[PDB]
């Protein structure tokens, strides 16, 4: 019945795996940043990602050796080249054999002005390094790609190593080794990934983030851009690497019927595809390695801030929707320069935006964190061509990443967004506009509770839905609600417990009773209270008559979490955990053979009565441990005590009684209106005891 | 416990030192020319019956200083009000505040939004200047007719007083703009009649509002009017029946300390 | 219902039987050491983790104890107030103490004119104000001089003198004549009519000295007095923390501030 | 193993140390060396035997409150009242009061809180001085940042034993200058009742609670006064009765040291 | 409630994680030349059955420094100590010291004059510099082949020695002469086994007496001994049979919650 809760519960269990592997991939990198001066902490890594030609990054003792760093581009072959190395100019050699994977060369300077080497091979298709400094050690990358090693030297002032890059760079700390790895070797990470998705000013401090229903209703007029990263490969400008899709910043006003509003907004793209035109192989040619654009398959993020009185209530959102109206994107022509003979010309390409989803977001623009909301877009392929003249690319669909701006600086978008907040309201006024002792309150809550409703609601069985459709939840913590109370299910004293006598039964398959079983394995006292804690396992073997002591259990517990309002959603699976495992210590139960009733207690009661005048019988424990491994057993609400007392005190029939022992709801509620003073005090002792 | 309100009290059909304040304008007094009037006020008391050190003497110059936190000291309290022919609302505000009971709460305007409850809640502005400007707002926190972020288009219901009652409009939220320096601003809520109080007045047109109430002025008989011409004939004449006066009211209701309504957190 | 006439009621003794606002007053000494300005979010995070609602613990800040005293303020549902103990400042400590621990019923007074008298040790004479300074000089029953010439206000004797507070107790059933600008300071004829539990007084620093009833017969340390040692605000602040739920069992709600009151005094 | 301590009872209807710690001003105010020859005596007059009573010397409060070390059963300490010294009087009181149970802490690298009123931090060195932030479920400090330790918050500074006690219930980042100083978690178990504390000159300032709205005066805490030490030592041998039929003797520490360690 | 009145038990015949401390010498440290070694003898530990972070480390620089009042702070202790054949003595009086409860009066040297009782009775002296000499007395207090005033006279029994153990005979007083400033000595009474450590020994004999005890030599379970020659194989060993080393020991009887008036530390 009620108790089926319980059942459930540790039945689909097993899902929460599925969200726990999508939470792995949920379970972070800081950055990217300005290329400025500062201390990276020890236990902090260096994911540094340069894309343009120079010199990468560079440590300064001053007193010990200079460590500099080369980046150089495929397609060059045995030649000389010149770098910037600590201000002063160096030429260094180069040979390269690989064409689409760039190639980074540590140079060491054994002191401040010492001798110039080049070693420390890499090749990487992302382009990515690593530096750690850790231990009285210094790490660096080594090894080729994918898996590789980490060079290790010593040389002295460790934490007071400060390097300076020219690039953008993550910081990570030891725990995400495993996590550096996969963002190093697979490829350049989403840039969704971050935290700090603009590279703007760097922060190192950077966090993300009773009642009443407020409810805002207002109106967007959102204008943003894009932005181009394009890089010169080497040679002498005859072909280039990258020309790619980066975030962009935009920050604007506008009028909403008086109100100057300042909107602030950045972009970023995912999931482009990356067309190859694939030149000759002869060094002198136009040659491009990646092209990317943006096609069905790929989508655009906006993240929008702007303040209101709708969104300085942001922080708890209990509903969110968009209506957005679809904006099209049109793109412009790109001239490249190729110094000899006639450049390529980029024409045509354009697509159209949607809103196909919403969420809450981080930005920050100089030392201001922000609790934004991202507009995801979907994409949709247009009419208009799109080619590369001059060359034998044509009839392909989209938009190239080399000028959509198209000379307009901004682009516009219109619509509505409507959002519920919940507000701290104390009472029915002063609302807001701007944004443990629950053991003893419940605990002292469990005195009032009625006895009709509950055995009502212990007759209405509950399930995975009615358990918190009567609770308030907030949108973003409701899509985690039954996942993780499960997974703190999953780890219950009675988990345990089920899965002892699960291995207890099978390895059986290999006393007390009448032979060997997996139930059979004062002194009768001990058994019999041995014996009954382990029969209480049986409740979730659905072997059961009427109600049981779990329906009453999850009934109130149901109950005291409707009334209570001092727990917070994360407390939930807490209170659910303790209250399954320590409500009602004291169980009793009872089988029943040829006119007789065996009933044993944990607490150490025992007693034998026949079902015609209730004559004390003799105790046979090894009959009852015969009989209760394989027969109905019945939660004993009514033990013989209350039984007795009745068939005394008053002039019950023999149905009531018949029923009775068997716990028939029906005869149980009759009792209840009638309001004896027996079935009064124990449904009361029964009561009481519901405390954590 | 409850002092037994529980338990009903049930009898049979058939069964068979003190202090009274007097409250007067400055210019009464100016107009009496006299330094001792207080003795011979005292004398012709103690010749009514009251034991001396019983009535005692407060003075407030005008109705607009003396709304500024108001106080009742004595058991009793009989006011002489100079009535004004332009000064209506503001006497109308001061029998309100002062003949009623209420319970307030503080407001702190610079974070939290205000509304209305019922048709029980008023809200009192006290201070040497209180002006108090109003925009509503829709049902999803938009000012109409009122720019929400513009302390220019809100409109205005209070300036340049001393003693302001507001009430607007309940099951919408407000947001309050009042110059808080020298002001300050309270929820209150009215519990019923204060009997610890008595209003007579000199010339006026029985022209007392004492309830918000557009519907009915319940004319009760703690409020009286008396003609005047020398202020001397007024005092003979409220201190001649003042038995009858005493009759009205009763002195069941004193408050524990001379606070007009009853602060609260 | 019936509010005004106290009527008994009738209980048991063997049957099964059985949100607000906190407050708080700190001398500018702990504001001075503490050096920390956000410390408001810091405590009220604090006593939300204790188990109190958010953004409903307020603060009051004042600059001396006797400046304190001055209209004290009983506006809260739970006076908790610390006090620095001085060891030159024990008579102001003794009267702040009984003026905010005691439901203290008043009448108002002028003494330019009258003459006054007491009848019980319940009668006190409480002067409040910035510069008050109290003559006394009692009169024989034919109202003639006793120890001062009534006519001139100079042969007083001087009860106070530079205080901002002050109680005083004559002797009852003789008349007094009293003197004293009111200008910068008011006085009052009250009546002690009981113990106000509404209101929590700290010590720190010292021993037990305080004397809540003036009666020499009786010094009851009653326990609504504390005291702890100190050498750093944040400790005091944190042991005050700790033990919020004590604080709360140890006192209730102000008796006259209920409903049940509404007839008898208004709170 | 059980003779009746918390089990079942029914019932019906000479060789033991005593020490006494002294601080230096007795000894250089009086100026003599023989005194112990003559208490012993005077406590073998008394009906106590020769050498069954110790003496040991403390340079100040601050000093002897750095790790005591019981040396008898029965145990009686003499304190004078300090203008300014108050909190460290009644700390060591509380401390050397009642029965502790520490376990150790490694305050630098992990976090700490503790789980009911009846937890402690104890801390003592030659030099302490102890800075604490709390924290939150973000993992940032409030009113703090988690890296700098400057914007931390004092609690302690300069100070030789320092007990304190925080908001219990949530996790706390402290920080210490621990080459200097030592930090134990510690729980109050209960009333170590075979010591007692005599006051000289004060006015009962000893708390040995941190209930603010409880401070009892047990039976082990007195006061007398003084104006020659001599006075102050005959008056304590005299009344030797009145000490032992206070204290208990079944109190004995399993080994010479303040409070126990992890067990 | 109360403890330590023990009352008689009764059962019948009818019935079928914590701290772990290791200690070893500077010269094992040495000899591993690794760093990391801890977290490879945890995460051992771990698979052997021990929760991680559970298994503390501790090092003492020489056997006469570790002499020096060795507390113990662990629920089970294995001590580690370097054989040397000239230390017979300080071994045996450390196993001594460290494997048997002691409870202990303080006492001094100059006023009293000190004796012993029983055989369970003994004297330990813990310093960085212990000299002791000692004079028998007569019941006249005259002199024994030593002068109460003189201090030249008196014998020595141990010079120099980090740890020294005594013992004379019953039945007469005795005057003491030791550095104050440099060591101390305790009266202590041996209570019984300490079951809460166990002493493994590299090389050796079998040297260690356990007692001052001629005709007993008992060899306790908890005594065991290994031979070596690099440290790692031994630290391998004892790793290895950790169930058979926590089998032979058990919790501190002394430690339990049966503390309360047990005679305690």
């Amino acid at each position: 019945m009620a108790s089926l809760i319980y059942r459930q519960l540790l039945t689909n269990s097993y899902t929460v795996d599925l969200s726990d592997e999508i939470q792995e991939i949920g379970s972070l990198l800081d950055g990217p940043y300005q290329p400025t001066t500062f201390n990276p902490p020890v236990d902090y890594w260096m994911l540094l990602a340069p894309t343009t030609p120079g010199v990468i990054v560079e440590g300064t003792n001053n007193t010990d050796r200079w460590l500099a760093t080369i980046l150089i581009e495929p397609n060059v072959q045995s030649e000389n080249r010149t770098y910037t190395i600590f201000g002063i100019q160096e030429q260094l050699t180069v040979s390269n054999t690989s064409q689409d994977q760039w190639k980074f060369i540590d140079v060491v300077k054994t002191t401040a002005n010492g001798s110039i080497g080049q070693y420390g091979p890499l090749l990487s298709s992302p382009k990515l390094y690593a530096v750690m400094k850790h231990n009285e050690k210094l790490y660096t990358y080594e090894g080729q790609t994918p898996n590789a090693t980490t060079a290790h030297y010593s040389t002295t002032n460790y934490d007071s190593v400060n390097m300076t890059a020219f690039c953008d760079f993550y910081i990570i700390p030891r725990s995400e080794e495993s996590k550096c790895t996969e963002y190093i070797n697979n490829g350049l990470p989403p840039i969704q990934n971050t935290r700090n998705v603009v590279p703007l000013s760097l922060t190192a401090r950077d966090v993300i983030h009773l009642w009443k229903e407020m409810q805002y209703n207002r109106d967007i007029t959102i204008r943003f851009k894009f932005a181009n990263t394009i890089i010169k490969s080497g040679g002498l400008g005859y072909k280039w690497s990258e020309i790619s899709f980066k975030p962009a910043n935009y920050q604007y006003t506008y009028t909403r019927d008086g109100e100057e509003v300042t909107a602030h907004t950045t972009c970023s793209v995912n999931g482009m595809n990356d067309f190859s035109f694939n030149g000759g192989y002869l060094p002198t040619d136009f040659v491009v390695s990646k092209f990317e654009v943006i096609k069905e398959n790929s989508y655009v993020y906006i993240d929008y801030w702007d303040d209101s009185q709708a969104f300085r209530n942001v922080v708890y959102v209990r509903s969110l929707a968009a209506n957005l109206n679809s904006v099209m994107c049109t793109g412009g022509s790109y001239n490249f320069s190729l110094p000899v003979g006639q450049w390529p010309v980029l024409t045509g390409g354009a697509v159209s935006l949607h809103s196909a989803g919403v969420t809450l977001s981080t930005q920050f623009t100089d030392f201001v964190s922000l609790n934004s909301l991202r507009f995801r877009f979907r994409l949709a392929v247009e009419e208009p061509h799109f080619k590369l003249t001059r060359t034998r690319l044509d009839r392909l669909y989209g938009l190239p990443a080399a000028d959509p701006n198209n000379g307009k600086e901004y682009y516009e978008i219109a619509g509505r967004f409507s959002l519920i907040s919940l507000v701290p309201s104390n009472d029915d006024y002063q609302t807001p506009i701007a944004n443990g002792e629950l053991r003893e309150e419940f605990n002292a809550l469990s005195q009032e509770i009625a006895m009709s409703q509950l055995i009502d609601l212990a007759l209405l069985p509950l399930d995975m839905f009615s358990m918190f459709s009567g609770i308030k939840s907030t949108i973003d913590a409701a899509k985690s609600m039954a996942t993780n109370v499960m997974k703190k299910f999953k780890k219950s004293g009675l988990a345990n417990s089920v899965s002892t006598l699960t291995d207890s039964l099978s390895d059986a398959a290999s006393s007390i009773g009448s032979s060997a079983s997996a139930w059979t394995d004062s002194s009768v006292s001990t058994q019999t209270s041995t014996i009954s804690r382990r029969l209480r396992l049986k409740e979730m073997a659905t072997q059961t008559e009427g109600m049981n002591f779990d329906d009453i259990s999850a009934a109130v517990l149901k109950t005291k979490i409707d009334k209570s309002t001092q727990i917070s959603p994360n407390t939930i699976p807490d209170i659910v955990t303790e209250a399954s495992e320590k409500f009602i210590p004291n169980r009793a139960y009872r089988v029943i053979n040829n006119d007789d009733v065996f009933e044993a207690g944990i607490d150490g009661k025992f007693f034998a009565y026949k079902v015609d005048t209730f004559e004390e019988i003799p105790f046979d424990v090894q009959k009852f441990a015969d009989l209760v491994t394989d027969s109905p057993v019945i939660s004993a609400i009514i033990d013989f005590k209350t039984l007795k007392n009745l068939n005394d005190n008053y002039g019950i029939s023999r149905q009531q009684a018949f029923n009775l022992l068997r716990s028939d709801p029906r005869v149980l509620r009759e009792f209840i209106n009638q309001d004896n003073p027996i079935i009064r005090n124990r449904i009361e002792q029964l009561i009481m005891q519901c405390r954590l | 416990q409850n002092y037994g309100i529980n338990l009903p009290i049930t009898g049979s059909m058939d069964i068979a030192t003190s202090t009274l304040c007097l409250y007067y304008p400055t210019e009464a007094a100016t107009e009496i020319n006299d330094n001792s009037w207080k003795d011979t006020l005292s004398q012709l008391f103690l010749t009514k019956g009251w034991p001396t050190g019983s009535v005692y003497f407060k003075e407030y110059t005008n109705i607009a200083s003396f709304s500024v936190d108001p106080q009742l000291y004595c058991d009793y309290n009989v006011v002489l009000m100079k009535y004004d022919a332009t000064l209506q609302l503001d006497m109308s505000e001061l029998a309100d505040l002062i003949l009623n009971e209420w319970l307030c709460n503080p407001m702190d305007i610079t974070l939290y939004y205000y509304q209305q409850t019922d048709e029980a809640n008023k809200w009192i502005s006290m201070g040497s200047s209180c002006t108090i400007k109003v925009c509503p707002l829709n049902t999803q926190t938009l000012g109409i007719g009122c720019l929400t972020t513009d302390a220019t288009t809100f409109e205005e219901v209070a300036t340049a007083e001393k003693l302001v009652i507001t009430d607007v409009v309940d099951g919408v939220n407000h947001k309050l703009d009042v110059t808080t320096a020298t002001c300050t601003i309270r929820n209150c809520k009215k519990l019923g009649p204060r009997e610890n109080v008595a209003v007579i007045q000199v010339g006026g047109s029985d022209i007392l509002d004492i309830t918000a109430d557009p519907t009915t002025a319940p004319q009760t008989e703690r409020m009286m009017r008396i003609n005047w011409k020398k202020w001397w004939q007024v005092f003979y004449t409220v201190v001649d029946y003042v038995d009858q006066i005493i009759q009205v009211m009763s002195k069941r209701s004193r408050s524990l300390n001379s606070a007009a309504f009853y602060y609260r957190v």
